[PDB]
């Protein structure tokens, strides 16, 4: 985890 | 000042209004108000219109209350959107009670009374740049709000583009118009979701255009055929929406956070006011976050603050000190949510600071290693403490706390806690759809 | 006993089996089996079938580990729906490690080490008798459940009746054809909930009837188009769903917790069974309520308990005497809900109340003036404490209870902390669709 | 409150 | 009860 | 990550 | 015949039943795990039952042997291009090549079982694969440990996965090829590997292994669009 947001586009 | 009554009586004449809002803020932070026409100006401006003043208490109203409706001069505005046969005009008011006290049940006058505290500290102006984002969602043929986002935009993308629709723009564009004093925006991390910032003004002229922002951002959208909702998380799985609080304190027209000559060119004042805010910061999430929604954007892995920390440069601090200094020099508070009452978050923000100032504690190490690395075991044994993970654990937290009861008082404190309470409750007894897809067919 | 090898072995060649589920338990309580051709029934009854035992912890399942099968002959059951060419039969078996060592990490297992403690304090029997409620629900055209009850039925009341439909009679008959021995069934206060209650027996084989049971029960419901569950709580506002538990202790095959020439009827270690199970009452509710949905029905006024105290006649207590003595003697937890794994729940009853007996605990006075109108501070000086609120903070309470520990194993404690922190976790940082409603036009 | 279940037939 | 138009609302 | 298919159920 | 019997019953019930290695993304993979026993004069040659772990030299030698070829014989016991979606972490395939008796997800497991029982199980293999062909490349990597005497390396019992690759590459443990070209590439350089099957089937093999691969790194997948056809 620690970085979903960003990595949402995904 | 910026008006006077000569100023407003002559304006309404030319521009031929015939609707007066005199809207208020209660305890849940919904915009009231009480209409006269424009006949009863000269009353309104007497300080001589009466109404319930249990309006304020929300839901929780138990008796009726007459109270006085004190409005302020320098908040006239003027709608844009005329209503047919004349237009419509609105004063944000204070709360007085009938023997001229003003009432302690209403955050306006509760924030004024914070910032009197504040005077009597030696302190001139305190200082609010709000950073409000919100999530715009379309509209079905029946006209209510559906879970499809308006673009799949990113992080400062140009995604809304030219050629129509670029509802942030237009938004922009209107509150220009309207006398609001806009830094700047940009498209948010989510898709569909949008930030406008102001320029910096005092706490009650920054909450106050709070108040209005929402508004006109909730008409607007509703012009485009769009929603637009300041719930903290309305989706699962995506950022959420912050209401970032720059604070700045002004001592004798300068900054008081400012000092060349210290590490971090902090001053004292500065490193006090952090102490403050860090030592209350789980007795005031309650009021900074007070909804059951708000504690679902308070997760790890959206940037959203989770633990109390200090920082100048982290990944997701719950204080956060812009690389800007001299005049613009300031402390940023990131847990706050557009859902948050602006009166009662500043005024208990104002508060945990000046209580920091007035004790000269000491602040802590600032953390610049992600604390998101160690477990909650391996950091619970420096200074970082997490923030409550529901609202009952805030409620718990909040009423423990002395200091911050005083930051509202007694009435606004009963009756918050009273509501809150009540939506708790609403709440945790209710069987979620989730529940009955994880356990109606395995069990 | 029951059955020998030579009586399953002419059995299944009468009645012609070609299909053998060697059936288990896991840690969530669902039945997990491996199956094998009648072929392999020698095999089997010589206890040398391998399977993986990581499938016991569940989806927090790591590692692949051999462990054997060994069956258990009073169990075997010939299911009465023909599965086309051969019937088909089943064994309940126990988990061995592959050095004839008893697993640890299987719940039947550990229940069984629980009465071999049990025995070691010179009792020999420990009965149990369910009272497993459930709901059901009427199936769509895509054969999924739907929110609609079966029938607008009442406490007690002959709403089924004649004509057809009554599943619960038809549940009952044919749990009767299976070698059940059923006590009484009646409709339950719900719409749509009934009861049916067997007769009291050990506590291994009550724990094996009630995994035949919700089997068969789902079965059959999905036999006449409908959906039968377990849920503690389906439906707000609406009474849940409990699987009261009456545990009579016995030595030298009478009953010991009955004294004619005591008060109540009851014996000393009657009442230190009761002090066990109110000391431990807060720190094995996550075991008798595992699920999220459990703590919904944990609420007051639906009859459903909510304060740790013991009564003979009062409204929803957590312990519950009932009227007859004799033989019949017994205790009743009315915490415990259908979905709990009832070997785990078995244990750690058995457990909390061997606790009472070691030590000689002093129950408390028992509670017969409804407790609900006094307020909760108004009864904390008293005896009565709250059992937990939601699953997190009923782990939080079973993690710090040592004796509640050992009543597992370690094996079985990290395993099911683990799993029930996951999936709090995930249900704490959803967004229900009763936040949107509350707060997405609001906000 | 303090009957909910046995009253909702109401 | 005692408080049902003011909490209806929920 | 280094478990999806056991939790892929949540 | 399995394969073929499963697939028309499933036919029957309506039904489609497939042995792709891995049909769903995101969703555990489907494999063809071998258990391996040798016999010498009709009894087990893997157990020893007064060495270590109960295993005879015979068996640390297959296991050596089968350590040693892993990465070149995985083109025949993954022959397909979607047999490398099902070797990734995290879903119990395979993905390094070591030898261990519990770990989550090893190359080769040595079941708990001991005696006439004794075997050893290799887990990379998929059932798409050509069950003579990965048995022989399997028997022929067994049998050129057995024949030099390799020494196995020990075993592996602390998560390899916890740790980096650049953490593990100074150990013994080595990845999986990544994609049906690598272990193509793999395959025609391991000699031993060569006439395990012969040079008829190793041509043959390659030729159509290389058309498969080539057909597919040319495709324009559907991901690609909904990736960048918007976004550029
Ligand atoms: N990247 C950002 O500044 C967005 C902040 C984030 N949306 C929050 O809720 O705090
Ligand atoms: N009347 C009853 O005993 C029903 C009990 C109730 N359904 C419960 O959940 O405990
Ligand atoms: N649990 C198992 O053994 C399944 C193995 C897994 N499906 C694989 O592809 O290897
Ligand atoms: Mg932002
Ligand atoms: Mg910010
Ligand atoms: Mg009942
Ligand atoms: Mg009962
Ligand atoms: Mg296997």
């Amino acid at each position: 985890t620690f970085r979903q947001g960003d990595m949402s586009r995904f | 000042a910026k008006y006077t009554r000569e100023d407003i009586e002559k304006l309404v004449k030319e521009e031929n209004v015939k609707y007066i809002r005199l809207q208020f803020t209660d305890i849940l932070g919904t915009i009231k108000n009480v209409e006269i026409p424009v006949s009863q100006l000269g009353k309104a401006l007497d300080n001589k219109v009466m109404f319930d003043g249990s309006s304020i208490e929300g839901f929780v109203r138990i008796e009726e209350s007459d109270m006085y409706l004190y409005p302020d001069l320098n908040t006239f505005v003027i709608f844009p959107w005329t209503a047919e046969k004349g237009k419509v005009a609105r004063f944000i008011c204070d709360i007085y009670n009938p023997d001229g006290t003003p009432f302690e049940g209403d955050p306006r006058n509760n924030l004024k009374r914070i910032l009197k505290e504040m005077e009597d500290l030696g302190f001139s102006d305190f200082n609010l740049g709000p950073e409000p984002e919100f999530f715009l969602f379309k509209l079905d043929e029946k006209g209510e709000p559906t879970l499809e986002l308006n673009d799949k935009g990113g992080y400062f993308d140009l995604a809304p583009t030219d050629l129509g629709e670029n509802c942030r723009r237009d938004i922009v564009l209107e509150l220009e118009e309207m006398g609001f004093e806009i830094e700047a925006s940009h498209h948010e991390v989510a898709p569909g979701q949008h930030e406008i910032d102001f320029k910096y003004a005092g706490a009650v002229r920054s909450c106050d255009d709070i108040q209005t922002f929402k508004l006109v951002v909730k008409t607007i959208a509703r012009k485009h055929g769009l929603h637009a909702t300041f719930m903290p998380k309305p989706l699962f799985g995506v950022n959420g929406s912050g209401m970032h609080c720059n604070l700045s304190l002004f001592k004798n027209g300068v900054n008081a956070f400012f000092d060349e000559n210290a590490d971090l060119q902090l001053s004292e004042t500065a490193k006090h006011f952090i102490a403050g805010i860090v030592k209350h910061a789980t007795s005031f999430t309650a009021v900074t976050n007070p909804t059951v929604n708000s504690y679902k954007r308070l997760v790890p892995g959206y940037e959203a603050p989770c633990y109390v920390a200090w920082s100048a440069q982290n990944r997701s601090p719950l204080i956060r000190i812009p690389a800007s200094r001299g005049i613009s020099t300031r402390v940023e508070v990131r847990s706050v949510d557009p859902a948050a009452n602006p009166y009662l978050a500043l005024s208990v923000l104002l508060a945990a600071g000046l209580d920091g100032i007035k004790n000269k504690l000491e602040a802590p190490a600032p953390i610049d290693r992600n604390i998101y690395v160690m477990s909650k075991e391996e950091r619970m044994e420096n200074g970082i403490v997490d923030l409550p993970a529901t609202l009952a654990e805030a409620l718990e937290e909040f009423k423990s706390n002395e200091v911050m009861v005083k930051a509202l008082g007694e009435h606004l404190f009963e009756h918050f806690i009273e509501a809150k309470e009540i939506e708790w409750d609403m709440f945790r007894t209710q069987v979620h759809p989730w529940e009955r897809e994880q356990y109606m067919s395995q069990y």
